[PDB]
């Protein structure tokens, strides 16, 4: 099970509201 | 041991600039956010901005849009807050604080979790959330203090903190994330939230609860917004 999120809060290509983060993915295997 | 050492008091004539410094030690400077707030006797707690010590990226309150610059010198691990075009309205005690732990997986820049505070810096220039101004109780009673914002700030996120301030003293971290207690704080203090209003309930009112209490919260758009303060009187 793979879930990826982009914490960046952006509106328009030239504006990000909060702080900067890379995209991250998390995998869960049972 | 964590220490946030601020630069000393300054007198500036109007129109001038002030550059306040904050040197943290006793922890990893780059692991936590740095926030800047200010307080005047004839106003409440005013959040000015945040800075990421790693990258230097900042965000400032709208009211300081383009007269504030927050930076850091990495070689000496020192944060700086510069305020330009001073007037008499800028006379205040300015505070550097720590903030949320910096993680790769989410943004905590707007967490009003100010565990540790600088000693403050008095700027003299010569040349907000809604709290009740006053709340009163007699000893032993349970008292409650409200803190009202909008659906864009306290109404969204469980990100509200509370701070206790004795006269002439630095604010103290008392409650965070609505209902969580920092270490050392008795269970007498509890927090709750309903709609757009956050509350701090103090049970078993002792005389030494008499102080000023401030709420801070996620302010919307990665800002933090603070209240005007509540004086608590114990009869
Ligand atoms: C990430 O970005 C979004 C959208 O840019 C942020 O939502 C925005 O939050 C601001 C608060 O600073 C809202 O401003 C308010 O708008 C209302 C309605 O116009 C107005 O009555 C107020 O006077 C104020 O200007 C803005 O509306 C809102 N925009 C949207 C689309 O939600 C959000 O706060 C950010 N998220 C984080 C975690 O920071």
């Amino acid at each position: 099970e793979i879930n990826c999120t982009r914490p960046n809060n952006n509106t328009r290509p030239g504006e990000i509201i909060g702080d900067i983060r890379q995209a991250h993915c998390n995998i869960s295997r049972a | 041991q964590v220490q946030l050492v601020q630069s000393g008091a300054q007198m500036k004539n109007p129109g001038a600039s002030v550059k306040v410094s904050c040197a943290p030690s006793g922890y990893t400077f780059t692991d936590f956010y740095i926030h800047w707030l200010r307080q005047a006797p004839g106003q409440g707690l005013q959040w000015m901005g945040w800075m990421n010590p790693q990258t230097g990226r900042t965000n400032t309150a709208r009211n300081f849009q383009g007269r504030v610059t927050m930076t850091r010198d990495t070689s000496i691990g020192t944060a700086y807050m510069e305020l330009r075009s001073l007037t008499s309205d800028d006379t205040a005690i300015y505070y550097c604080t720590t903030g949320g732990w910096i993680s790769l997986y989410y943004d905590s820049s707007y967490y009003p979790n100010f565990d540790h505070w600088g000693q403050g810096t008095l700027l003299t220039v010569s040349g907000a959330l809604t709290q009740p101004a006053s709340v009163s109780g007699s000893p032993g009673q349970s008292i409650t203090i409200s803190c009202t914002g909008t659906k864009y700030d306290v109404g969204s996120h469980d990100l509200v903190s509370w701070y206790q301030q004795y006269p002439g003293k630095v604010p103290k971290y008392m409650i965070y994330e609505v209902n969580k207690r920092p270490s050392g704080v008795s269970n007498r203090f509890s927090g709750s939230k309903s709609g757009n209003t956050a509350s701090l309930t103090i049970s078993g009112l002792r005389a030494e609860d008499e102080a000023d209490y401030y709420c801070c919260s996620f302010g919307g758009s990665a800002t933090v917004v603070c209240g005007g303060g509540t004086k608590v009187t114990v009869h």
